[PDB]
């Protein structure tokens, strides 16, 4: 039947990978299709390096689909065609699992009495768009997700797996444009809303890695630095050379350094092109994390113009300027004074909190607390003799 | 080259006149129906009107007071064409400033009235005590889940 | 209304619950009156705990909306807070964290019905310590309200220090509500301030 | 039994997905659950039976004693299928369900199918054997679920809640392949086992 197909494969395939198709033959047969279910999983992670993931998937899909699970079908899916380069083959399958699943749903849900199979449904729906990106037809992809957002909205319960894909794919058409800012911000709910399930190598994560790194420098809007190091992705991957050399810009800008941020970007200013012809986005950002950053740690909420001319390395002129332009993104609004020097603020715009600022925050409500106790020390003392 | 003019002018910036002239004279400039035509080369010099006017609107906004001496170093004008710019554009309403003819300081302010002052200050404590009230239910809810 | 109920303090996750108790009773309550219907469970508390998420699951089967978890304090131990409320949400946690299903605080006051108020009316026969009366009333309040607050601000203190000293997860929603506290302090020295005591000697 | 009210466990899992009697394990379990009820019924008809989810980690009560089979046949198909089961948590719910009943002259027992083994540590289903029978619960368990290529964890079980007192043990062993499961249960003692004295 399927067993002469499986046997051919083998023949085929590399020594290391020749154990695995067996495995296959004897799950179907003793009909334990839980085993069955996992063990090709497996497959398609390990050898679409080999090319025999193409002839494999193909038996499987079109003769069990409701006899696997309902996540399992489009996971062998998503590997034979994420190494495809035809657009029209990535396109075609999608067509073909589709249909199974529609006309699927009309007989069983009525048998079964129970069982929804629309879930899987909408990754494929991320993957035809998917599709749509790599073959350079951006306008067709976005319709699709917007109508993908549509379904997720009246959903009561919607499983991790079926939202990270859709980011994924959301991500990747902002980093086209490239729109620092507008995947920054979609790749963070990727990265929070990533599955208990291993199936993802350290390798992916590493790509990954250096695109979040780069969007994070070159941004404006951008005054988290360690929300990158909150994920496994950038926190762990550091002992690389190339991710050596990037930890340390973000780490950099991080404690608002402008000694050891001149060291590092004059060497990558010729090593990376892109972060040259973005260089000066990048430069005033380092004055604008000492904007916030230092108006925040003291209890003062007014600065003079002299304080952040020293601090951030600049004319009383330019100091100026740096000034109008974070009340221009929100980064702090409030009054601008130069007859007065002062810019005396009314909203920090909420950001990182690390270990250090709850301490300042705790130690602050402390003395908070000490001058409400003594006010009340007071106010025990007049009036102790009447109250009613 | 369309683009970056729609976004200059929508965007809250600061920007200097013959640097924009410099950026849209071999672009912009030479675009017939528009400003390659001849009194449109007088729609060229309405450019600039409506920069300066763009840069008065948001630094008085975001500057209370600001010395006229600056003010004329950052619009690219002479003291006199100043003055006049300010007054037309408070006589149309939309902008209010006192500036001092012996050049001491312009204060883009409407001087803040003594009920709204003491109403925006009662307004910052009910949000400090709503703000502590709050929370105090979420340090509860996060240390029994530990 | 009460329901049939165990409680097991072996495992928080066995519990009894009567399902058919449920279906019978809004049968008859339609009949006495159709503007009630089921919108949720009220648990004796004080303690929340991630069991009762489960429990939530069960109730979500019978009302439309999130049911709401209506924690009434049985024990009089808080001296306010009779009612603390909470709805189960499900959403993506921040800081690399997963989807965690999670009871939100969603404010809640006593405020009576009409018809229940006539029956507030004739029990209340105290002379009420807080009731916002005569001059006298008001100054025991006065002081009343400062202790009130001193406390509250004591929690925010201690649960700032057990962060970084004994390591509680970090919530930013709390932490980012507390950005906003030092961003709406009164800064002395300003024309407002100034204008405050001299509306002082106004009044 | 004569005088015996019973709570089945339907076994949702991903064992039960795959198909060991027509037309999956799922759809063979309806048929037997409906076997059962009517059999028991007729050698006592006091007795009534309730149903309750093998599913998730908190099973859920689908059904109360009752005796329309209609009650317990439409929660057969409301469940979600796919999930898996908890055989120590089942023991404690089922065991409520024991408690809260019309009348306790009847027997307190538990009918659970297998299709799945345990997803839970072995330990604390000895411990809890001893509870079971303490308060006269005897555990009936199908096996067909754990000898697929299984190792048969379930012997030490019924070994330790067996103890003749009024209610005692069994352990219906069922081949593991097409037959029809309802067939097979019948073949097993279904209407002929008791508890000894």
């Amino acid at each position: 039947e399927i067993d002469t197909i499986l046997s051919t494969l083998r023949m085929e395939a590399d020594p290391s990978l020749h154990p695995l198709f067996e495995q296959f033959e004897k799950f179907y047969e003793e009909k334990l299709w839980f085993q069955l279910s996992e063990s090709l999983t497996k497959f398609f992670d390990d050898a679409k390096s080999t090319p025999l993931r193409l002839r494999l998937y193909d038996n499987f899909v079109s003769k069990f689909y409701d006899k696997i699970n309902q996540l399992s079908v489009v996971k062998y899916l998503l590997a034979s065609l994420k190494d495809s380069k035809d657009f029209d083959e990535s396109l075609k399958y999608l067509d073909d699992l589709k249909a199974q699943f529609q006309e699927l749903d009309s007989k069983k849900q009525r048998n079964n009495g129970s069982k929804d199979h629309g879930d899987g449904i909408l990754l494929i729906d991320s993957e035809i768009a998917r599709t749509y990106l790599l073959k350079n037809d951006l306008v067709k992809a976005r319709d699709l997700l917007d109508d993908l957002e549509k379904t997720l909205d009246k959903k009561d319960s919607i499983p991790l797996r079926i939202t990270n894909s859709f980011y994924s794919t959301n991500s990747q058409y902002f980093k086209f444009k490239n729109d620092f800012n507008s995947f920054y911000y979609t790749s963070l709910l990727y990265l929070s809303t990533l599955e208990p399930s291993t199936s993802i190598t350290l390798a992916e994560r590493q790509q990954l890695a250096y695109d979040l790194s780069i969007s994070a420098l070159l941004g404006d809007k951008i005054y988290n630095f360690g929300e990158l190091l909150h994920h496994p992705i950038m926190e762990t991957i550091v002992n690389d050379s190339n991710y050596d050399w990037l930890f340390q810009l973000l780490n950099a800008l991080t404690v608002g350094d402008f000694d050891k941020f001149d060291s590092l970007i004059k060497v990558q200013i010729s090593k990376i092109p892109i972060l040259a012809q973005h260089e000066s986005f990048l430069r005033q950002k380092i004055c604008l994390m000492t904007l916030i950053e230092t108006v925040f740690v003291k209890n003062i909420r007014m600065l003079s113009f002299e304080d952040i001319s020293k601090a951030t390395h600049l004319p009383k002129d330019n100091v100026e300027h740096l000034v109008m332009r974070a009340i221009s993104l929100g980064l702090l609004k409030g009054s601008i004074d130069q007859v007065n020097e002062l810019v005396t603020i009314s909203w920090v715009q909420p950001r990182i909190i690390s270990g250090d600022q709850i301490t300042k925050m705790k130690d602050r409500l402390v003395e908070w607390n000490d001058q409400v106790e003594k006010l009340g020390k007071k106010m025990e003392a007049r009036g102790q003799s009447i109250w009613v | 080259s369309q683009e970056s003019l729609v976004k200059l002018f929508t965007t809250n910036e600061l920007m200097r006149w013959p640097i924009v002239q410099k950026t849209y004279e071999p672009v912009l400039n030479e675009d017939d129906l528009a400003f390659g035509g001849e009194a449109n080369k007088h729609h060229w010099e309405d450019l600039q009107k409506r920069v300066i006017e763009h840069n008065l609107r948001v630094i008085s906004e975001y500057y209370s007071r600001i010395t006229l001496l600056r003010l004329n170093e950052l619009l690219d004008l002479t003291e006199s064409q100043t003055e006049t710019y300010i007054s037309d554009l408070v006589n149309q309403g939309i902008i209010y400033a006192k500036v001092n003819r012996p050049a001491k300081i312009v204060n883009f302010e409407k001087p803040k009235n003594s009920s709204q002052l003491l109403n925006e200050w009662s307004h910052n404590v009910d949000e400090l005590l709503e703000h502590i009230e709050t929370i105090g239910h979420l340090i509860t809810k996060e240390e029994i889940m530990h | 209304f009460a329901l049939p109920f165990e409680e097991d303090e072996k495992n928080s996750d066995v519990w009894f619950l009567d399902h058919n108790y449920i279906e019978n009773m809004n049968e008859m309550c339609k009949k006495i009156n159709a503007k009630e219907k089921l919108i949720g469970w009220y648990h004796s508390g004080p303690k929340l705990r991630a069991s009762d998420l489960k429990i939530n699951e069960l109730f979500k089967k019978y009302t439309q909306n999130n049911p709401l978890l209506l924690i009434v304090d049985v024990k009089q131990q808080g001296v306010g807070l009779p009612t603390d409320a909470y709805v189960a949400i499900e959403q993506v946690k921040d800081d690399g964290t997963s989807t965690e299903k999670t009871f939100l605080h969603l404010p809640c006051t006593i405020e009576a019905e009409e018809a229940e108020e006539i029956g507030v009316e004739h029990l209340l026969r105290d002379v009420r310590d807080q009731a916002a009366g005569g001059l006298s009333i008001r100054l025991t309040n006065q002081l009343k309200s400062l202790k009130g607050l001193q406390s509250k601000l004591k929690d925010v203190v201690e649960y700032l220090d057990k962060v970084i000293n004994k390591e509680l997860p970090i919530n930013h929603t709390i932490l980012g509500k507390l950005q906003d506290v030092f961003n709406l302090l009164p800064n002395l020295g300003t024309p407002d301030d100034d204008e405050i005591d001299v509306e002082n000697h106004d009044r | 039994m004569v005088l015996e009210a019973t709570v089945l466990v339907i076994d949702n899992s991903e064992y039960s997905r795959n198909g060991d009697f027509p037309r999956t394990r799922f759809e063979a379990q309806i048929d037997s659950v409906e076997f059962i009820f009517q059999a028991k019924r007729n050698s006592n008809p006091e007795n009534t039976v309730g149903l309750i989810s093998g599913a998730g980690a908190n099973p859920r009560v689908l059904s109360t004693f009752t005796a329309e089979f209609g009650k317990i046949l439409a929660g057969l198909h409301d469940t979600q299928i796919e999930g898996k089961l908890h055989m120590a948590t089942a023991l404690q719910i089922a065991q409520l369900t024991l408690k809260h009943r019309q009348n306790k002259v009847q027997h307190q027992r538990i009918v659970a199918f297998v299709c799945s083994p345990i997803s839970d540590s072995r330990d604390e289903l000895i411990r809890l054997a001893k509870t079971l029978k303490k308060n006269n619960v005897a555990v009936d368990i199908i096996n067909f679920g754990e000898i697929e290529q299984n190792t048969e964890l379930l012997d030490e079980f019924i070994a330790a809640v067996n103890n003749p007192q009024e209610e005692t043990s069994h352990l219906l062993t069922v081949t593991p392949g097409p037959r029809l499961l309802y067939e097979n249960i019948a073949s097993s003692p279904i209407i002929l086992e008791e508890g000894s004295s």
